[PDB]
């Protein structure tokens, strides 16, 4: 029996089945993008779900059911949820210096110039504009479901978290709308490649963030959380402020700056 | 909706050695399994698909 | 463009609601009209085969290859211009 | 049993045991490429083909040793097994997530594999630049099954920072202050700090290189407006400070060992250490582009990174003058672990002052793409990362597995390691100041003799190689069984004997604050 | 005036190890010198500076992708 | 306006976390969250070490802001000392109920 | 529980040393040879 | 080139190089007197009985090594950077001439005032004449007027390459879309050689460069005979 | 460090086999491919 805090995890098949699914994920990339087939990567994809879907319910069954979560765990979890934030911020940072280096120096390629010749950008205070109003007001109503989950007002909560995620959908619909409207495309030299590939990365962490909010708002549906006790709101609150914070400087950067 | 979180913890600290990601019952199984043979099927399937492409075909 | 609003006796659920109803979802809704008064299709310019742009390297890995995946007739043209 | 113990593990101990076993395995595969290039080059001509299977094996032979046998030993194995150990703690901070981490390891090696059976393999250098292997000079999957490999081991190696930084910084004893850790626990934070920081940028440059490769983007492609040289700020921002990953927790095993070896309780200057450790960890990210001097930069910026990388010399010269300091006034005991380490010593030594050389940019005109270079980095890696490992390896041997060695063999095998390598590499400064060039299969007829002997030099490590396998085996075949350790009292990880029970510190350490 | 020309002079627009640029603006400002002069019937004479510094500088390939680009209309620069 | 329906820890922590916090409220410290405070080390006003077994180990920092920890097992009966600084430590075992 | 002690904490048996000496030899011979099997398999494509 | 057994730089052909070989001289003296340093201090540390066990004080010295290493770094960067200057300093060109990388030879282009251009490939080992050297010498020589300020400007059509002439001092990465520039200047008439270097495919080992340095009209008759 | 006396000992005869098992199954795979080389190539 134990006399300090912290938790010993019960053996897990989840690490293997998780290790796998990258494997069949890149293999599965590699035989779209060489071998004309789709197989290996659904299979992969499907796996890496099963995986992420049972290792953190066991997560949930640990804490919230099981009581492992002290405080000494807590802390240690805020502090692994801070660092994986910095190593997407430094993610984010390799894409937004090569968004700079081109749009910078542009070469004779381009037209010597920036935009490149040909390329007619999207007008950054129409949809782009909208867009950033609707994080931002992500921002606020999450921050009010979050002080509503601490005074402990359930209903409140709930329709606080409901309108972030209402936001956060509605920015992805925009999102695909101007993706599908634009007239420049991916294949459209550096302005296409930097445009899509950091506000694309972009989107699918706003997908990943809104699904995280969807995953408290069912978990404070089912009464999980505490007004003391509720890690997995405020990690997801954490994440989504940076998902928040990442749009404002592709909004300064790329849709104005380099417009 | 009403707060049955006091029956979840009963069930998962039931005294029964089972492990936390079997410990839901008969579905955890099933979800284990499928997912496991999925894994280990896929991979299998990725290294016959590695033998195909490592060498050449005409 | 500063601020000016001034609250502050104490932060809670009550003050970022107000802010919620109150000033982030009328900007989200004035941003809304704003956007639906500038939608409409601007006139597509003309096609020039310009070499750094509609780059194929390698054949895309769906449809006939030289589609790219949110490929809008109206607006993309191919390598080769638009479409009929 | 066997299947929860091994594959659903989460436990430190048992997952460092199996990240040292990956290593080992790696090593052999790092090795058996590294004779293939020593073959090819042992007399002028061609023995194998053109350059591209020399550079498929170059090319491997870099990616094996570096992030299939050194950092899986160093962090994965030592730091696993030690970090929770040293500070009193009953695993690390998420368990169950560490064992992805080495799980994740097996598939990115099948993955390398793969890329050099397939095609014609990835025949680049381990830097991968554009356009060589972009997907017109290197058409098919074998660059892309590369990137993928680089995709899961850094994944593992961002998922094991996160673990060991957390773990670091919440789970020692409450009284124990960041400052009352012992150095090879500093050496693994600052190295997943390092690990952190930079392996995010290279995923991002090697996934710019995949869609340039397959989505028709243009990043590095000057058609489209793109830039090769932008690949490479990328690349060394994460490479610079990678090989101060690759070295920081060999300056911690390195510290350990000569403390333990003086007889001494403590390390000399153990806030200098400290220091030297977080300065140099820090200056590694502000130096890449002194692997560019010749890519055409301003003048300005060549003074600059010049300048930034000799600074570094300062805190790693105050090491080694600590570990100077730790040996004088010892009790000397001439453990084979303790030969490891002094043959660090020196022989990083060497290898950090023809760094220094190098940083020169004027100088590095001549030197850069040449010998001179690899002679730099194997004295850093092959007589530093390494006997590291080595001496880490001799010394916690008996902690791991309860068994000793036999102390004459492994000092028989120190000696033929030490003949081999520097047979190897020290010819290679001439051959470098001479002017032969990198990733050649073959050479002009003036640099035979060097490369004749260099190649002989690899042939005396393969030999110790093959020797430290029966040493190994030796010990687990005689099974000595350890009695009594020395110095238990500043040395935490020996205190539950050997080998500590599966679960360690159930109850924590007593330490009051007073 | 200047003739005797032997090859392209040091130019303090373009101090660094990076010439790109340079052969870039001397093939731009011929370009732009020769479309101005014979528009308004004059003589290209006047270009010749331009035209004797890129030729110096500018690989043959680029200078003969750029021509082509030029008469296909679809040279990025402006002219 | 305002209304409830949260559930607080006092309702519904369970496990280790509830054990926590309830002992807490005692100020007490059965899973070691907090550094002990020393007492002056005496054989006659010993360090009190508690246990549920019949020896733990102690580390020692005998001097304020010594980067060295001095680490040794103690064991349940008479008082022992710390090897380096000679402070005195003593057992004291005793079921969990504490 | 599981088995603790030496011999007991690893993923291999080292209750007999000539099975143990031919485990090992597959192993770590595996890995040396991979690279050989594989130069001669390029080298046999083309 | 190189010569068998050769253990330093090859002897300079401009005095840059010169420069060069100097400060290497300067620096491997550092080199090997703190490398001798340590050695030595280890031997000595490890040749007593004598033992000094209890905690030693560490402040007083930590200056002496941290300061002695700062000065020996100021050093060497201060010649470094002169060096590094004087190379990027203004000299005035005489003559501009291209290379183009390419997979796996270079082509050369000098077009002040005709349009001269050719691909210099290595000479295969079965057609090197009686005396030629393996894997170095070309069917093209670049030929060059000796003593005078030749601008070379470095591109490549493929693939990255690297151009060096090691008795010159030289090595200029050869970059698609990008115009790299550098200096030339012989001291001496004669053939100074060089290999591609950056690795660039199956062939990187067989692109070398050979310059022929000779004087101003012998320079130009060689020239118009090219067109 | 101290130590038990072996359990098992390896007596000289034992760890001449053991260690030349061991050289074996590094060299004789290789040398078969290297041996083989020509053939390889001459193919
Ligand atoms: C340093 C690692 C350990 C050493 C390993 C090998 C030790 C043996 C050699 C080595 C014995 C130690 C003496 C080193 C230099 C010997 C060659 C030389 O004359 O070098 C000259 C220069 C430039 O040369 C020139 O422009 C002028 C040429 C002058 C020609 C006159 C004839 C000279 C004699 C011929 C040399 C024989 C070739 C040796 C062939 C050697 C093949 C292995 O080349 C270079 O820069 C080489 C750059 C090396 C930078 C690393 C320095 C580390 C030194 C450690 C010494 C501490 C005590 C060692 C004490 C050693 C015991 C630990
Ligand atoms: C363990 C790995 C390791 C370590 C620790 C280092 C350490 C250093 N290296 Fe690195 N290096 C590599 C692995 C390493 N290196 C690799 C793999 C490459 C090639 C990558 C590739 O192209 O594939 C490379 C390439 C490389 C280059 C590029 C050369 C080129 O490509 O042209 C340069 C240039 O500046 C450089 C410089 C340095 C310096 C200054 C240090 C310093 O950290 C060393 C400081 C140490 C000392 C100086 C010794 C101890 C000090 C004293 C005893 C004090 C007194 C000393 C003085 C006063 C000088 N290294
Ligand atoms: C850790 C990094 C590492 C290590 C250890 C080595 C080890 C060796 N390398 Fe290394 N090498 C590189 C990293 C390394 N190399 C890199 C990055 C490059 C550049 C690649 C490129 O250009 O793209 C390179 C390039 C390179 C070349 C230049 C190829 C070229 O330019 O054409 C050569 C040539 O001789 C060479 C030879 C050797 C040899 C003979 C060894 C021998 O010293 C190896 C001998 C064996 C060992 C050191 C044993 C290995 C370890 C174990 C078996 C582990 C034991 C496990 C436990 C105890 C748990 N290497
Ligand atoms: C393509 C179309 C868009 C797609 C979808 C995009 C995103 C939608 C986002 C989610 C929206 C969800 C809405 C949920 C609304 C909740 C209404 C019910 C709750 C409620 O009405 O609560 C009241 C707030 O009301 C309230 O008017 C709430 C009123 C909200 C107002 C919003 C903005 C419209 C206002 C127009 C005014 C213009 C003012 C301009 C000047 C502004 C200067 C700053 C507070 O009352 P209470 O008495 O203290 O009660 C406590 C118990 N509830
Ligand atoms: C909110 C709107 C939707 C946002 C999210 C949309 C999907 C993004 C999915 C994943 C994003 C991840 C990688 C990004 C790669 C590029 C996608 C860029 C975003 C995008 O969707 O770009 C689209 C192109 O998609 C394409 O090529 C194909 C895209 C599908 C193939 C992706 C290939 C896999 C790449 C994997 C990268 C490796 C993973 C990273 C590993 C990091 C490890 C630490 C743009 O369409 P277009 O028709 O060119 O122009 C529009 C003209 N009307
Ligand atoms: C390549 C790297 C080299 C670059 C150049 C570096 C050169 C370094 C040279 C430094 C020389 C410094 C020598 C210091 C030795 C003298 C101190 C000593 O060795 O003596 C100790 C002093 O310890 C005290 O307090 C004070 C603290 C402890 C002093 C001993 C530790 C200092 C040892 C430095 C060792 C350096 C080793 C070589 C590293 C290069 C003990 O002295 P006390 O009188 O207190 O006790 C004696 C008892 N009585 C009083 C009854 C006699
Ligand atoms: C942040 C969230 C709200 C944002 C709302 C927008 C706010 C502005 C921030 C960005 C300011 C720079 C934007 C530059 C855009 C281009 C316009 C420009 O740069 O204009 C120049 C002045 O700009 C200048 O930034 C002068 C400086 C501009 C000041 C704008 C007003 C706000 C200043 C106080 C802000 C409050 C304090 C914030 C806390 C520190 C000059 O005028 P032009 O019109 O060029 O005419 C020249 C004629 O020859 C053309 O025919
Ligand atoms: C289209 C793309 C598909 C593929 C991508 C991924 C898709 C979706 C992923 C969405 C992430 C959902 C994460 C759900 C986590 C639920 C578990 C949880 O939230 O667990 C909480 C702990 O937090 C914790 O582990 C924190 C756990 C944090 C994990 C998540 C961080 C996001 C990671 C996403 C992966 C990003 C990769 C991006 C690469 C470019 C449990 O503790 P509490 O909440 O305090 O409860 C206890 C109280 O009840 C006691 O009173
Ligand atoms: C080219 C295509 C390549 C694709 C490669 C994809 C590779 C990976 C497959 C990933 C499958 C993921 C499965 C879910 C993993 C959840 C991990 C998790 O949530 O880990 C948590 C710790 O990490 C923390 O919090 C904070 C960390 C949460 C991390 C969540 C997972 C991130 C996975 C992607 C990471 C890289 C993202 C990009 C960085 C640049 C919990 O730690 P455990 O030890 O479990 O438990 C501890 C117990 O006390 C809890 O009760
Ligand atoms: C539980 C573990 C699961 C393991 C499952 C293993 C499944 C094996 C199914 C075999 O599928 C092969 O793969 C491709 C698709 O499935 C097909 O190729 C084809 O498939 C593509 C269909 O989208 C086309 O694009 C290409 O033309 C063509 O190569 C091919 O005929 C089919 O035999
Ligand atoms: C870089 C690492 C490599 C290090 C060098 C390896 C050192 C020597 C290993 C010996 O290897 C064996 O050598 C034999 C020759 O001596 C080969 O037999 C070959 O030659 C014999 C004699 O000609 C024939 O009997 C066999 O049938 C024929 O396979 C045999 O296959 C090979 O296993
Ligand atoms: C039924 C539930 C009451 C909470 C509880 O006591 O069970 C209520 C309270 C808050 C409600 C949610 C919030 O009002 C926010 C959303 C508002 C939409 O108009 C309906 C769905 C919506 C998602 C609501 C669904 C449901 O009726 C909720 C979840
Ligand atoms: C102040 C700090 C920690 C002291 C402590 O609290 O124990 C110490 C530890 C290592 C010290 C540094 C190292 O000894 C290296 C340098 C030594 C020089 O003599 C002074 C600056 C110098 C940069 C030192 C400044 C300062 O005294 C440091 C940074
Ligand atoms: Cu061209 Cu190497
Ligand atoms: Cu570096
Ligand atoms: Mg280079
Ligand atoms: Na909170
Ligand atoms: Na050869
Ligand atoms: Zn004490």
């Amino acid at each position: 029996h134990q006399t300090h805090a912290y938790h010993m995890v019960n053996p897990s098949p989840w690490p293997l089945t998780g290790a796998l699914s990258a494997l069949l994920m890149t293999s599965g990339l590699t035989m779209w993008f060489h071998f004309n087939s789709m197989t290996l990567l659904m299979i992969g994809l499907t796996t890496n779900m099963l995986t992420m879907y049972q290792w953190w319910r066991d997560v949930i069954r640990e804490s919230t059911f099981q009581g492992h979560h002290t405080p000494a765990v807590q802390k240690g979890l805020r502090y692994g949820m801070i660092l994986f934030i910095i190593s997407e911020v430094l993610f984010f940072t390799g894409f937004f210096w090569a968004f700079y280096h081109s749009s910078l120096a542009p070469t004779p390629e381009l037209g010597g110039c920036w935009p490149p010749t040909g390329i007619h950008p999207l007008n950054p205070l129409e949809v782009p504009l909208l867009n950033t109003s609707v994080l931002l007001a992500s921002g606020v109503s999450i921050t009010w479901a979050h002080h509503s989950l601490m005074e402990g007002d359930r209903k409140h909560m709930l329709q606080a978290l409901f309108i972030t995620i209402t936001l956060g959908v509605y920015f992805t619909l925009l999102q695909a709308s101007e993706y599908y409207e634009a007239p420049f495309t991916i294949s459209d030299g550096v302005y296409g490649s930097t445009f899509f590939v950091a506000t694309g990365f972009h989107g699918l962490h706003v997908i990943i963030g809104s699904t995280f909010l969807i995953v408290c708002f069912f978990r404070q549906l089912k009464f999980h959380f505490t007004s003391n006790h509720h890690f997995g709101f405020e990690a997801a609150a954490w994440y989504w402020h940076f998902v928040d914070v990442v749009w404002l400087f592709l909004y300064v950067s790329i849709y104005w700056w380099g417009s | 909706f009403e707060n049955r979180v006091a029956e979840k913890q009963k069930l998962f600290q039931e005294d029964n050695g089972l492990p936390v990601h079997l410990k839901g019952g008969a579905t955890d199984n099933i979800l284990y399994r499928v997912t496991m043979t999925l894994c280990l099927g896929g991979t299998l399937y990725s290294l016959y698909c590695l033998g195909w492409a490592s060498f050449p075909h005409k | 463009a500063s601020a000016a609003k001034g609250d502050h006796g104490g932060t809670g659920a009550r003050t970022w609601r107000f802010l919620t109803f109150g000033l982030a979802l009328p900007s989200v809704a004035l941003c809304t009209l704003n956007s639906w008064l500038h939608s409409g299709h601007r006139e597509r310019p003309a096609f020039i085969p310009y070499h750094h742009l509609r780059i194929r390297t390698k054949p895309f890995s769906w449809g006939d290859g030289n589609h790219t995946f949110f490929h809008n007739p109206r607006v993309n043209p191919l390598p080769t211009g638009y479409e009929k | 049993m066997f299947i929860n113990r091994w594959l659903f593990s989460t436990n430190h101990k048992d997952i460092g045991t199996l990240y040292l076993l990956f290593g080992a395995w790696a090593g052999m595969v790092g090795t058996a490429l590294s004779l293939l290039i020593r073959a090819e080059l042992g007399q002028p001509g061609t023995l194998l083909g053109d350059d591209q299977i020399y550079n498929v094996v170059v090319t491997a032979h870099a990616f094996v040793m570096i992030f299939f046998m050194v950092m899986p030993i160093m962090i994965g194995g030592f730091g696993n097994w030690l970090v929770p150990l040293m500070i009193g703690a009953p695993d690390m901070a998420f368990p169950r997530m560490n064992n992805m981490s080495f799980w994740l390891l097996p598939p990115s090696f099948l993955l390398l594999l793969a890329s050099s059976m397939v095609e014609a393999g990835a025949g680049t250098g381990w830097t991968v630049y554009p356009p060589l292997a972009g997907n017109l000079a290197h058409a098919g999957a074998s660059v892309d099954l590369t990137i993928f490999s680089l995709h899961l081991a850094g994944v593992s190696s961002i998922l094991g920072a996160i673990n060991f930084i957390t773990t670091i910084i919440n789970m020692k004893p409450p009284a124990m202050s960041q400052y009352q850790t012992p150095l090879f626990v500093w050496s693994v934070m600052i190295t997943a700090v390092l690990l952190l920081l930079s392996l995010p940028v290279l995923a991002a440059g090697i996934t710019m290189l995949l869609t340039d490769r397959n989505l028709n983007t243009t990043f590095f492609d000057p058609a489209g407006g793109g830039d090769p040289i932008l690949y490479q700020h990328l690349f060394w921002f994460f490479g610079h400070p990678e090989v101060y990953i690759l070295i920081l927790p060999g300056f911690g095993m390195i510290s350990h060992i000569v403390t333990y070896y003086s007889g001494k309780k403590e390390p000399f200057g153990y806030m200098g250490m400290v220091w030297a450790m977080m300065s140099i960890g820090f200056l590694g990210f502000i130096v890449w582009a002194h692997h560019m001097f010749t890519v055409g930069m301003d003048v300005d910026t060549r003074a600059y990174f010049t300048s930034a990388t000799m600074i570094i010399a300062i805190p790693t010269g105050v090491k080694v003058f600590s570990w100077l300091a730790t040996l004088h006034g010892g009790n000397i005991k001439w453990s084979p672990a303790m030969m490891w380490a002094l043959g660090f010593i020196f022989l990083f030594t060497v290898g950090g002052l023809t760094g220094i050389v190098l940083a020169n940019s004027s100088l590095d005109i001549v030197l850069h793409d040449t010998y001179y270079v690899v002679a730099h980095f194997h004295y850093v890696l092959s007589m530093g990362a390494v006997f590291a490992i080595m001496g880490g390896f001799v010394h916690w041997f008996p902690l791991f597995s309860g068994y000793t060695l036999n102390d004459t063999w492994a000092k028989i095998h120190f000696a033929i390691m030490f003949v081999g390598v520097n047979m190897t590499f020290f010819p290679q400064h001439f051959l470098g100041l001479s002017g032969m060039p990198r990733r050649y299969s073959d050479y002009p007829d003036a640099y035979t003799m060097w490369n004749t002997i260099s190649s002989m030099g690899s042939f005396i490590s393969l030999t110790a190689v093959m020797l430290m396998v029966f040493i190994i085996w030796e010990a687990f075949a005689s099974k000595r069984e350890v009695l009594t350790v020395d110095l238990t009292t500043t040395n935490l990880e020996w205190l539950n004997g050997c080998p500590p029970p599966y679960h360690t510190f159930e109850e924590p350490t007593y330490v009051n604050l007073k | 005036k200047i003739k005797n020309y032997q090859t392209a002079p040091f130019d303090s627009r373009f101090p660094n190890q990076n010439q790109t640029r340079n052969c870039w603006q001397n093939y731009l400002d011929f370009h732009r010198c020769e479309k101005a002069m014979t528009a308004k019937g004059g003589d290209v004479s006047v270009c010749e500076w331009y035209r004797r510094v890129y030729k110096s500088l500018c690989p043959i390939s680029w200078v003969s992708t750029w021509d082509d680009r030029r008469a296909e209309g679809t040279f990025p620069g402006k002219i | 306006a305002s209304g409830g329906g949260v559930p607080t820890d006092e309702e519904q922590a369970t496990g280790l976390e509830r054990e926590v916090m309830l002992a807490a409220r005692k100020g007490q410290d059965p899973y070691n969250i907090l550094a002990p405070k020393a007492t002056s080390g005496t054989k006659e006003d010993p360090n009190l070490v508690p246990s549920i077994t019949n020896k733990r180990i102690v580390g020692c920092i005998c001097e304020e802001d010594n980067s060295t920890v001095i680490w040794f097992w103690l064991h349940k009966g008479e008082a022992q000392r710390c090897p380096s600084c000679g402070t005195h430590y003593k057992l004291v075992p005793h079921q969990l109920a504490h | 529980h599981y088995e603790e002690g030496p011999g007991k904490n690893i993923p291999f048996s080292v209750e007999n040393k000539w099975r143990l000496l031919a485990m090992m030899t597959l192993f770590f011979g595996s890995g040396f040879a991979a690279p050989f099997f594989i130069v001669r398999h390029q080298l046999l494509k083309k | 080139m190189a010569y068998p057994m050769q253990l330093g730089f090859q002897d300079a052909t401009s005095p840059i190089m010169e420069e060069l070989l100097h400060f290497h001289d300067h620096t491997l003296m550092i080199v090997f007197l703190i490398s001798s340093l340590v050695l030595y201090i280890i031997s000595l540390m490890l040749t007593t009985k004598l033992t000094h066990t209890s905690t030693m004080d560490a402040q007083e010295v930590e200056t002496i090594w941290t300061i002695l290493p700062a000065i020996i770094l100021i050093l060497i960067a201060l010649p470094s950077l002169r060096i590094l200057y004087m190379m990027d300093e203004i000299n005035n060109p005489s003559l501009t001439v291209k290379t183009m990388g390419h997979q796996w030879y270079w082509s050369y282009e000098y077009t002040d005032y005709e349009d001269l251009s050719f691909d210099s490939y290595m000479i295969p080992t079965s057609e090197l004449k009686p005396g030629e050297l393996r894997l170095l010498e070309v069917d093209n020589r670049v030929v060059l007027p000796m003593e005078m300020t030749i601008r070379m400007l470095v591109s490549s059509e493929d693939v990255l390459h690297s151009w060096a002439v090691p008795s010159l001092g030289l090595k200029t990465d050869a970059i698609p879309g990008r115009l790299n520039q550098t200096t030339l200047m012989s001291s001496r008439p004669g053939l100074y050689y060089g290999q591609c270097s950056e690795i660039c495919g199956s062939n990187h080992s067989f692109m070398p460069i050979v310059l022929e340095l000779v004087p101003l009209k012998y320079f130009e008759k060689w020239s118009a005979s090219m067109l | 460090i101290t130590a038990k006396p072996a359990k098992t000992p390896t007596s000289p005869k034992e760890q001449a086999i053991g260690l030349s098992v061991t050289f074996l199954s590094f060299l004789l795979p290789a040398g078969w491919v290297l041996y083989h080389l020509d053939n390889y190539k001459k193919s």
